[PDB]
């Protein structure tokens, strides 16, 4: 499994402040945390959503 | 810093080292300077680096296969779920204990598994593999009686260098025609090899011909045998009897151009099907009849 | 059942070849890189004939010529061509008028209109049409209809309605349409004077022309008697629903194998087509009919004569064949297309789906796509050519040019564009 | 070489080359008669008075009918064969003209060393000699073919086209206390009507008969024991022209599975030319004959093949009404029925 | 009640132990009985197109539908006579058409969802859970597995293709249709076609719907062919735990052939359809119809014509039988694609004990 | 000879319905005996048995359906060395005429030890049981051998406890009980 579309709950390891180099981590995530990060990614996506639309009618980015 | 400078480094010496044992030690030490701690500025480095390998080759093959080897490995490595640096310590480590691994494999191969040349079975061998070589001489060394017999390598004068080798120890050999193959079969036992590289479906990449000398021993029931120093498992399915992924050109048709010039392009890499192997000589213990597939199966847990 | 005379309708549908027949007649030219009328006389040989007569026109001299030159003339044969001579230009009913005023009418004699080649055998048909003719008094003609491939597309000069019997085998109604390609006038009509008799009506449409009549002796009395009928099939048929002799049977013949007539340029391309694969039960090339053929057959349905030449290293899609006296070059892109006799090749050339006629020099860097270059006429360097351009008489296409889909080019050496001297119209050149 | 000397001698040319094309003529058997016919017809009116332009006239003859038609042997065949026969008389002949003889036997060399007459109705009898060959195949092989198969053995059976098959096939069966089965495979775009009617006719003969799907050959070869192949032509290197259709596939995995391939004929059909190719002799079928439709059928280019060659591989015996020969002995039955100068015309 | 009788034709002399007679027309039946299976069924038996992969999908589709109507009785749980129904159930399916190794497999997932939530459970909450978890299965162990097969089959092409090709299976007409489209290659294709089933005709009628160059061809027409073409494919149906290809009909006699004209074939295997049973011959277990699939004479299926041949029971001393599932050579394919890329038939029953 | 072989054929009879035909090379040296004792428990029980003379296969094996061998020692690549007296030209002709063989095998009896030369593991026999006397000995000699090996080009299937399995994959089984480094000490 796992190609197009599946979401995948990760916690954020390594990072690269310079140029681009992120690592993540699925099985450190615990099974309480990952409804609350889906929480967090349905929010998120909901107010990029809320931002897609509304950006698309007045034309502005 | 470059894995090319390090592979450029060896050349005339050579003999000892195993195929990727030098290919996966210049990969660690490759590793070992720039942070072997993250994830994100590493893998991803190493396999973008084994792809400019990949495309700097001029004829070889076996490269890409450590390489796959050697991240299997790295994999392995990161599962004990405690903490980054012991991890990366071993990783660190692990690299010259492989090139020593790998002669201690070359040991086993040479005391434990020569029991097939000990009763004068005169072996036919073609095609340059270092680990058949030593196990001639070792063979000689425990006075374990043998003959040996070559066909002759002529499209870059191999088998003159094959002989000289063959005169360090002080035994009689014979010259042998590729074309009057089909004329003996009869005193010399069975067909052993040295090659280039194992294949997923089972048969063996090697030289200039062998088809032909797999269809000689299947008629004559003598079986075909291979000996290899065995982490040769190149990543490449033959899935016809005139299909791979190649150096050159497959059998070059070529136009009649100058005088004298177009021919000498002789295909000096070629195929064997899977149904040939009777015994494969392997450092894991004397073990053949679907191995490399189920080795393929345990990498890719499929 | 024995003793049959054959009379064939030539020299009548010119002009309908768009460009073409003009100074040749219409039957002389080369159809499947040998002459159109030795297939037919050969058909007629099948059917059963015991004298050949064919009612030519257009310049007769040259007729004549090809009547010495041909088989049937010397003793050997069981019937001899002698053609019928009249006065010029004159219509199907004036034909037969002329052809009753010779004299020579038997009573079951054979009359076919153009040319026709196909492969079901005619014995039984003959033997069925006797059998009819044995029923009653009234019996007439004979007509030949084959099914084709359930929907019609590519039919519109003759997409004919035939509602049909089952028990007797009779026709009720005749029409041509143009639905197909101009949606102007789309009509079916029942007619009600054959109604409350037949009861098992059938409509049908996917039918396909022959134009080949067995007529007994009611025919030529009939067209005698009714100068009306100046045509053959759309009066003809609708007189005979009519009841003008009045209570008479006319045969519609049903079979399964495919049988079509010559009639238009892709149709023609579409016979050849046929005739080169094997869809018709035996006919072929190979056998050998006229004399000096050096025919033979070959595999992946190829057909290559004697003196015939293709170089190595050309790779290609499927179906090819050469006339005689053919030099073919190296290195080209072919798929599905035909080249005719004493045709010569360069180098370079891209050809795909394709029939090329007698002499036609394929210049070097040139494409040939569902387009004819005919008799002499020939193709130098640099010409784009695209489907359905067709090309008549002494076309000398010579230097740069880019001829669009469809475009039809005069033949004789005038009613339509691009001409016989130097270059086809890109920039304006003749007279 | 056509016809244009012909006049009021010979006229019947036509009427043979009517029957080779559009087939009206069906069966080897007709064939060779008609050109027995033909050959009787050239006899009793064609002017002789020379001997070496006879023949000539009679080469000629020859290649022009082989002009005409290639697919047919047979009739190839006895003209050969009657040829070789006028052959014989006429060296006699020239051996009496001339006045050493014969050493011990038939001896080479003889192509490097320099070696009113009557002769038609020596011609007449090899014409009556050639059809009492014909005659009968069957009746001259029966008695060697009730000794290879036995009891509870298993036979495989393509090819129900040649006459000859069926009929030893019949032979075979007659007996009362022997019990076998028999497997018949189709071939199915040119000879499935013939397999049925066959399967109905050992139906009929009281025989455990079994219908076989042309697929279904090879999860049944473990207890496959015979091949026979129903050949119409045969050729120079033992090769073998079969009566069409669905034998090769079968003769191959008979070959793969080591199981004897015997070979059923007759030595007219024996030809003194070799298959240079398998192109030129061996013809395609009818495309309409696998699937309907027309219009759109342009792009539906559909292959299909009558007759079927086999390889001098596959084939091991060919026991004749003469007898038991074999793939690499036929030459010599041919020049015994066929001569030197005869085969190239 | 229920009562089979009457068989159509000679019951021949060999082979004579498989399940294949009876109820072909409708004559009652047990009472309570839900209908739509018996539809499935019947469906089953009067099919020409189904090939190895969608019976299983389809028989997944019904027990998916069967679940959403299931009603929870009144008095007693959720499963009592519910296991005696679904016994009747496999009863009829049997007497209708064998269950396979894929039907096997999906009994043995029935199986143990059943011993996963056992008597405790309400109505609209277990069900509900159920039918998402078979959907999520569905999604993950099949169409994904194509999808990989597809992706395989891609690059498996180098430089210039031309091919003959052989087979019913679904997954085999969707890599040629990725050849002729997304790939835009020198394809070119030669169908041959079986008998007994019509799966030739309806590549043919694939490759139409797309527009390509295509040759065609059957079970006998094979040699004038080769007279430049390399490439051979087929498709298999299950693999036992022998590594012996347990399949359907005309594959290896065209393998075969493919062997001794000097290039080989290949075939598409699958993660799943693999049997614990083992057999190595015809006799053992076999598809085995009714011989009215040899009855047809020249072009098309539906013809009928009375000329030579039409009866069965009347034709006396006569023994007429033919052979569907057909168990091919072990040593002649050599490449196999399952969902680890690629491998030799060597592998046997590496997925079986993995489960 | 063995009481595992004996106890499937049996089992087999049971079940007399199937068709089955027992032909039993006598074995020239000591599986004479043996052949016979096992004859005579058939004829116990009821099964039809038929005496096969060793010199006579090429004259049978194109006959004979299918194979079953009640071996004693199973080996890596597919092989096995079994109860003595003539199967390696028997296989030979199977392979000739394409046969397909069974064999009564237990994972215990199976060896992850691998036969490498055919020089070593065939063990040579008496002649005690071949000429009487000793007086020809001196000019003449006698070459035999009682327990053969056998190449795994032939056999196919090895019917077990657990089930049949693939010759060319037996190791997978072997190491499914066995391990690498219990071999060379």
């Amino acid at each position: 499994l796992i190609r197009v579309g599946k979401n995948d709950v990760a916690v954020v390891l390594r990072v690269d402040k310079e140029k681009g180099y992120i690592d993540l981590s699925k099985r450190r995530v615990s099974s309480e945390d990952i409804i609350k990060c889906e929480e967090k990614y349905q929010k998120s996506k909901t107010v990029h959503s809320i931002l897609r639309y509304c950006a698309e009618k007045f034309q502005i980015p | 810093f470059n894995i090319t400078e390090t592979y450029l480094r060896f050349l005339e010496e050579d003999t000892e080292m195993t195929m990727p044992i030098a290919a996966i030690e210049a990969l660690v030490t490759l590793l070992r300077i720039k942070t072997p701690e993250t994830a994100a500025e590493m893998i991803n480095t190493i396999k973008s680096s084994t792809e400019e390998l990949i495309k700097s080759i001029p004829n070889s093959v076996s490269l890409r296969a450590g390489c796959d080897i050697f991240m299997r490995f790295v994999l392995r490595n990161l599962h004990l779920y405690g903490d980054w640096e012991n991890c990366k310590q071993h990783l660190i480590e692990n690299g010259q204990l492989f090139v020593s691994r790998a002669k201690k494999s070359r040991n086993k191969i040479a005391e434990i598994g020569v029991d097939f040349i000990a009763d004068d079975d005169i072996i036919l061998v073609h095609g340059y593999s270092r680990a058949v070589f030593s196990l001639l001489n070792h063979a000689a060394n425990k006075f374990i009686r043998f003959r040996c017999v070559v066909t002759e390598s002529r499209p870059s004068k191999q088998g003159n260098q094959l002989y000289t080798l063959l005169e360090q120890k002080g035994i009689p050999v014979t010259l042998i025609v590729d074309s009057a193959v089909g004329a003996v079969i009869d005193k010399v036992d069975k067909v052993f090899v040295g090659a280039e590289g194992v294949a997923e479906s089972g048969g063996i990449i090697n030289l200039v011909g062998t088809y032909s000398v797999g269809v000689l021993a299947h008629n004559a029931r003598k079986p075909f045998y291979v000996v290899t120093e065995s982490h040769k498992f190149v990543r490449m399915f033959p899935l016809s009897s005139d299909d791979l992924p190649m150096a050159g050109p497959p059998l070059d048709f070529t136009r009649r151009t100058d005088d004298l010039e177009d021919a000498l392009r002789g295909p000096t890499i070629d195929y064997t099907a899977q149904e040939y192997i009777t015994a494969l000589i392997t450092d894991l213990g004397v073990l053949t009849p679907s191995a490399v597939s189920e080795e393929l199966i345990k990498m890719w847990y499929d | 059942e024995d003793r049959l005379q054959a009379v064939v309708l030539t020299d009548s549908y010119e002009t309908r070849f768009m460009p073409l027949t003009a100074v040749k007649p219409r039957c002389l030219l080369p159809l499947a890189n040998v002459p159109l009328i030795e297939y037919t006389l050969e058909f007629l040989a099948k059917a059963g004939v015991h004298e050949v007569f064919l009612i030519c026109s257009s310049h007769a001299n040259q007729i004549n010529d090809y009547i010495e030159n041909s088989k049937w003339n010397l003793p050997w044969s069981p019937f001899k061509i002698t053609t019928i001579m009249s006065p010029e230009a004159r219509c199907t009913g004036d034909v037969m008028r002329d052809l009753d005023n010779r004299g020579i009418i038997t009573g079951d004699f054979i009359l076919v209109s153009g040319d026709v080649l196909t492969n079901i055998d005619f014995s039984k048909m003959l033997e069925f049409h006797k059998k009819m003719h044995l029923q009653d008094k009234d019996h007439i003609s004979t007509m030949c209809l084959s099914k084709a491939s359930t929907y019609p597309k590519t039919r519109t000069i003759e997409p004919a309605a035939f509602v049909l019997d089952k028990s007797t085998s009779r026709c009720i109604y005749y029409q041509d349409l143009p639905l197909p390609s101009s949606r102007e006038k789309t009509s079916i009509q029942i007619d009600p004077e054959l109604l409350d008799n037949v009861d098992e009506f059938v409509i049908r449409n996917d039918l396909i022309d022959c134009r080949i009549d067995i007529c007994t002796s009611h025919v030529p009395l009939i067209f005698q008697e009714n100068f009306d009928y100046q045509s053959l099939r759309t009066d003809f048929v609708k007189g005979v629903i009519s009841s003008d002799i009045l209570g008479k049977h006319i045969y519609a013949y049903l079979t399964d194998e495919y049988a079509v007539r010559v009639e238009s340029w892709q149709t023609y391309d579409t016979i050849s087509q046929d005739f080169l694969g094997r869809w018709c039960y035996p006919l072929v090339l190979d056998s050998n009919i006229q004399d000096d053929q050096t025919y033979s057959y070959e595999s992946r349905h190829i057909y290559k004569e004697k003196d015939v030449v293709l170089a190595q290293s050309c790779k290609i899609g499927k179906c090819t064949a050469i006339g005689s006296g053919t030099k073919i070059g190296e290195g080209t892109k072919i798929e599905n297309s035909v080249i005719g006799r004493n045709c010569q090749i360069g180098e370079n050339i891209r050809i795909k789906n394709s029939f090329i006629w007698d002499d036609c020099i394929i210049g070097n860097n040139s494409i040939i796509d569902h387009s004819l270059i005919a008799s002499n006429a020939t193709l130098g360097s640099n010409v784009r050519l695209n489907d359905g351009c067709i090309i008549g008489f002494n076309v000398k296409i010579d230097d740069n040019m880019d001829l669009d889909r469809n475009t039809k080019i005069s033949a004789s050496p005038q009613d339509l564009d691009d001409q016989t001297l130097a270059v086809s119209i890109v920039g304006d050149k003749g007279v | 070489h056509p016809n244009a000397a012909t006049s009021d001698v010979n006229v019947t040319i036509d009427t043979f080359v009517a029957k080779l094309k559009r087939r009206q003529v069906q069966g080897s058997y007709a064939i060779a008669l008609e050109t027995l016919q033909l050959l009787m017809r050239f006899i009793s009116a064609a002017r002789w008075n020379h001997v070496n332009d006879l023949i000539e006239q009679i080469r000629d003859l020859g290649n022009s009918l082989e002009k005409a038609h290639p697919t047919a042997f047979s009739c190839g065949n006895v003209i050969r064969r009657i040829l070789a026969v006028l052959r014989d008389e006429v060296e006699e002949d020239t051996m009496s003209t001339t006045v050493v003889a014969e050493p011990l036997i038939s001896s080479m060399f003889n192509l490097l060393q320099k070696p009113k007459t009557d002769y038609r109705q020596v011609a007449i009898q090899g014409i009556k000699d050639l059809i009492d060959e014909i005659k009968n195949i069957d009746e001259g092989i029966q008695q060697i073919a009730i000794d290879l198969i036995h009891d509870h053995e298993i036979l495989l059976t393509p090819t129900p086209d040649s006459k000859t098959v069926l009929k030893f096939l019949i032979t075979a069966r007659e007996r009362s206390n022997r019990t076998f089965t028999v497997l018949v495979t189709e071939g199915f775009p040119n000879n499935t009507k013939n397999a049925h009617e066959f399967a109905k006719k050992l139906a009929q003969h009281n025989i455990e008969t079994l219908v076989v799907p042309d697929s279904a050959v090879f999860a049944l070869m473990s207890r496959v024991g015979k091949v026979i192949i129903g050949t119409k032509a045969v050729f120079v290197n033992g090769g073998t022209i079969s009566s069409n259709s669905g034998v090769s596939s079968v003769c191959e995995c008979a070959r793969e599975f080591r199981t004897p391939v015997f070979a059923v004929a007759g030595l007219y059909k024996l030809s003194p030319l070799y298959p240079f190719d398998v192109e030129k002799f061996v013809e395609f079928g009818g495309s309409q004959r696998i699937l309907p439709r027309m219009d759109p059928r342009k792009r539906l280019d559909t292959v299909n093949q009558i007759t079927d060659y086999v390889p001098p591989e596959n084939i091991d015996i060919y026991i004749t009404n003469v007898g038991g020969f074999n793939p690499s002995f036929i030459y010599r039955i041919a020049w015994d029925n066929y001569k030197q100068i005869d085969v190239h015309l | 009640p229920g009562i089979s009788s009457v068989i159509p034709t000679v019951l021949e002399q060999s082979f004579d132990n498989s399940s294949l007679i009876s109820v072909k027309e409708l004559l009652l039946n047990k009472d309570l009985i839900h209908p739509s299976i018996l539809l499935l069924t019947s469906h089953l038996a009067h099919y020409k197109i189904v090939g190895s992969i969608p019976r299983c999908i389809a028989m997944l589709e019904v027990f998916q539908i069967v679940i959403k109507d299931y009603q929870t009785p009144k008095g007693t749980t959720l499963s009592r006579n519910l296991t005696s129904y679904l016994s009747h159930q496999i009863d009829l399916l049997k007497k209708a058409r064998p269950l396979s190794v894929t039907m096997g497999n999906a009994i043995r997932w029935l199986k143990q969802e059943i011993s996963l939530i056992d008597p405790s459970t309400p109505d609209k909450a277990a069900k509900k859970d159920l039918c998402e978890k078979i959907g999520q299965f569905a999604k993950e162990k099949i169409e994904l597995a194509d999808q990989l097969i597809i992706d395989n089959a891609s690059t498996q092409i180098e430089e210039s293709t031309t091919i003959v090709t052989y087979g019913s299976s679904k997954v085999l007409t969707e890599l040629l249709l990725h050849n002729a489209i997304s790939l835009k290659k020198n394809i070119k294709v030669i169908v041959v076609d079986s008998r007994p089933l019509f799966e030739g005709r309806k590549m043919a009628e694939t490759l139409r719907n797309a527009g390509v160059n295509v040759m065609y061809a059957l079970i006998t027409s094979l040699d004038t062919i080769f007279n430049d073409v390399d490439y051979v494919f087929l498709g298999a149906h299950s693999i036992l735990s022998n590594g012996f290809l347990y399949s359907r009909a005309g594959t290896a006699m065209l393998a075969m052939s493919a062997k001794r004209r000097n290039i080989p074939v290949l075939v598409c295997c699958e993660s799943l359809k693999f049997s614990q049973r083992v057999q190595l011959d015809s006799v053992t277990f076999n598809e085995l119809a009714d011989p009215n699939d040899l009855v047809n004479i020249d072009y098309e299926n539906p013809v009928e014509r009375r000329g030579n041949k039409g009866a069965l029971l009347n034709q006396f001393i006569k023994e007429r039988k033919f052979e569907k599932k057909k168990l091919a050579m072990e040593n002649k394919p050599k490449g196999n694609k399952i969902g680890g890329k690629k491998g030799s038939e060597g592998e046997s029953k590496d997925a079986s004990n993995e489960e």
